[PDB]
């Protein structure tokens, strides 16, 4: 879903993975490490700040 | 099935026919025996 993240000023150092799109792609899905847990990456997501 | 088959193939040839049904599905084979059971397991039930 697309999301829009405002007071970017505050930003929170988890979206680096997310920004630098370090996804691991294995078994036909694509992989996020957001923190410590592991997330399926919608190709349609997108993110404003 | 409702419960999870349990196959006794001696010869092997239903353990290659379940590769090739299901190999559209990203089927992988693992053991008991494996360390990588834990991870191997893991890994369907989050995705399939």
């Amino acid at each position: 879903n697309p999301l829009l993240v405002q007071d970017v000023e505050s930003y929170d150092p988890v979206l680096n993975p997310v920004l630098n799109r370090e996804v691991r792609r294995t078994g036909g899905r694509v992989l996020i490490t957001l923190g410590d847990q592991d997330i399926d990456l919608s190709p349609s997501f997108v993110i404003f700040l | 099935f409702n419960r999870y088959p349990l196959i006794i193939d001696p010869s092997g040839q239903a353990t290659e026919f379940i590769m090739n049904e299901y190999k559209d599905r990203k089927i992988t084979r693992t053991s008991f025996l494996d360390d990588a059971f834990r991870k191997n397991l893991e890994s369907a039930l989050r995705f399939g």
